[PDB]
């Protein structure tokens, strides 16, 4: 379970940036889930289209917005994972 | 808490993620709900064989018990075919509780095995041994051209 950095005024679009963006990580078109209230919530997929439109409006949101906890675990899958990778959030 | 991630999720997420880099050309898919992972619609549109031209809707659902037990698909598009009935349910080997048989479902298996199996059924898995709806593999059997007319005359109606 890796560790990720972000705040709760963070917008999801940043978590995405990370993602993408980090000598580690290089996710070329990443899924970003997390599970409330027993239910998953689909954060953002840019690998499916049908998906990818209908998620693209939570890029501006915020984290808190998105009715995200502190230290909340993120499922989150990409072409250069081999399995889904959690992700732990650490709220700074 | 209440805000852990499942099983079949962890699992779907991935698979979902790579589903359409991997469809068939054939075929499309459709999420009318994007936090339902275990929710969408396929559509086969064969390129070959006597279905050719037809669209096929498909409705697949994954079970909570997910990739233990395999996906509940039904087909949405009327159709006369051996192995999908008119109201439609599919006889797909890799969707049954593999006995015997080892051709059933196994863990191994993911969603893009599913629709690699689903737009078979228009092509190389079209089987009219031991088939579902035994009328149609009768109306094949007695005149061919007549179950052309039939499968053109409901793909003209139906999956158009």
């Amino acid at each position: 379970p890796q560790n990720i950095q972000f705040s709760p005024s963070a917008k999801l679009q940043e978590v995405l940036d990370y993602l993408t963006n980090s000598a580690s990580l290089q996710m070329k078109s990443p899924a970003i889930t997390a599970t409330l209230e027993g239910k998953n919530r689909t954060l953002y997929m840019q690998s499916v289209t049908s998906i990818e439109e209908r998620t693209r409006p939570n890029l501006s949101k915020t984290l808190k917005e998105l009715g995200l906890v502190d230290g909340q675990e993120l499922a989150v899958a990409d072409v250069t994972t081999p399995q889904t990778v959690l992700f732990k959030l650490h709220f700074t | 808490s209440t805000r852990r991630v499942s099983v079949r999720d962890k699992l779907l997420v991935k698979e979902v993620a790579e589903l359409e880099a991997n469809l068939p050309c054939t075929c499309k898919v459709h999420f009318p709900d994007p936090n339902k992972l275990h929710c969408f619609q396929l559509t086969v549109t064969p390129d070959e064989g006597y279905y050719q031209g037809g669209k096929f809707q498909f409705e697949t659902e994954v079970p909570d018990a997910y990739n233990m037990v395999p996906p509940k698909v039904k087909c949405l598009t009327k159709i006369w075919h051996p192995n999908i009935t008119e109201t439609g349910e599919i006889c797909l080997s890799l969707l049954r509780e593999h006995s015997i048989d080892g051709t059933g479902w196994a863990p191994t298996r993911t969603l893009k095995d599913v629709v690699w199996g689903l737009n078979s059924l228009f092509t190389d898995l079209l089987n009219f041994d031991d088939p579902l709806n035994i009328e149609a593999a009768e109306h094949h059997l007695r005149d061919k051209e007549d179950f052309r007319n039939k499968v053109d005359d409901y793909i003209k109606r139906y999956a158009r």
